């Protein structure tokens, strides 16, 4: 069944148990404990100076705990990357997710992290998007990307690297 | 020598190697005085600098660091996950060394007075070559002939030996540094790929992502022999030349063969 993949990441749902996560990701791809505590971290192929990866957080250390957090880098590709430095500069704190997407491009972004601190409640949801310019998603070494972050669906801040 | 030249020709760039057998004193050297970009390999020395500072600042490693999302940068597997609770200086150091965590490395650089602070620590152990000039991710540009964020294979190896096997760190700190390098997760296709599976290795990798530029340095403990310390760095003339882990591992095999191991 191979390494961790975007397909597997998408198959995994908020609310799943530790065993359901391992069964989908492939236990040999995953680790827990150590630097990750009681989260489960799952590796794909080499990229950057590390690996494409997913990280799954759980409501507690309990065995019956549920997935309340999904993070990934380099597992999911943006469908149509059109972010530019100019579009980045038009994004403003206080924008909705919808407003941000219209500004940076509807297919420019993937979900870097999504966390529900009150799971199963969606109150206080925090979200990081990773957004890319036309050749920004690669190898794991991006040619112009941005991080856009939200709380309760409202943009809290933004940062970019190498945009033009 | 001839083998290194052939390997680097196939690669389409330049390879830098320096290896020392701490038992015999033998060495192997190819472009060992030339500058190569450090990339993320600077993070091992950063952890060592943090350890040295803890010798003069009680409780440093246990100090909790709080940060928000503005501190995040791509390739930050550990720090991204602990955002809501913060991480200790020790946890940041483990993440920077073993997972090449970017935001963790920046947080630690800030603790040490930035790139200049790290460079000053390296000067303090007698390394006159090492320079860190920028932060993650800008330090990865790897422009040919740019001296920013570079060292030489010999300087890397000499400093690595001082920190892991010599007296540059006090004993407890030195063991902690060794333990972190031994637990690195990013080096399986590099120096570790060049040696028998029963030899213990601690290493730190670097990968710039442009200009064929990547590297690895390591302390290797062959069965029944004194440790070997070595560094393998690569670079290439075109921005779109890709690095090759196999080339790093091959050069590592040549080095060990060169010391007769």
């Amino acid at each position: 069944a191979g390494v961790m993949t975007g397909a597997k990441f998408t198959q995994i749902q908020f609310g799943m148990t530790r065993q359901q996560v391992l069964d989908i990701a492939g236990a040999e791809n995953c680790e827990t404990g150590g630097s990750f505590g009681d989260s489960i971290h799952c590796r794909g192929h080499a990229a950057g100076d590390y690996y494409a990866y997913a990280t799954f957080g759980f409501t507690s250390a309990a065995a019956d705990a549920k997935v309340d957090s999904k993070s990934q880098e380099k597992l999911l590709a943006p469908s149509a990357p059109t972010l530019t430095l100019a579009k980045f500069n038009q994004v403003t704190v206080g924008m909705t997710r919808a407003q941000v997407l219209a500004t940076v491009g509807q297919g420019s972004c993937t979900t870097w992290s999504e966390y529900y601190p009150a799971y199963p409640s969606t109150a206080g949801v925090t979200l990081s998007l990773s957004c890319f310019d036309v050749d920004g998603y690669s190898t794991g070494f991006y040619r112009g990307s941005a991080h856009l972050w939200f709380t309760d669906g409202v943009l809290q801040g933004k940062r970019q690297w190498d945009l033009v | 020598a001839e083998p290194f030249a052939k390997l680097e020709q196939d690669f389409g760039g330049s390879i830098g190697v320096y290896a020392m057998d701490t038992g015999s004193g033998a060495t192997v050297s190819y472009r060992a005085e030339e500058r190569f970009p450090l990339c993320s390999s600077f993070k091992g020395f950063l952890a060592a600098a943090v350890l040295a500072r803890s010798q003069q600042q009680a409780g440093l490693l246990d100090t909790p660091i709080r940060y928000g999302k503005n501190a995040l940068v791509p390739w930050s597997p550990i720090s991204e996950k602990y955002l809501t609770t913060g991480m200790t200086v020790a946890e940041l150091s483990a993440a920077a060394v073993q997972y090449s965590d970017n935001a963790a490395a920046n947080l630690l650089l800030k603790e040490l007075g930035g790139p200049a602070g790290l460079t000053a620590f390296m000067r303090s152990i007698g390394d006159t070559t090492f320079r860190l000039d920028r932060w993650e991710l800008e330090l990865n540009s790897a422009i040919p002939s740019d001296a920013r964020d570079t060292s030489s294979p010999r300087a890397v190896t000499e400093s690595l030996q001082k920190l892991t096997l010599g007296s540059a760190l006090a004993a407890p700190q030195r063991q902690q540094f060794v333990d972190w390098l031994k637990g690195n997760t990013t080096g399986n296709h590099r120096i570790r790929a060049a040696v028998p599976a029963d030899w213990a290795v601690g290493d730190k990798t670097g990968t710039c992502g442009v200009y064929g530029t990547a590297n690895d340095y390591a302390v290797v403990w062959p069965t029944g022999r004194a440790p070997i310390v070595l560094a393998v760095y690569t670079r290439a003339p075109n921005k779109d030349d890709k690095h090759s882990e196999a080339v790093i591992a091959a050069a590592a095999r040549l080095a060990l063969e060169g010391l007769g191991v």
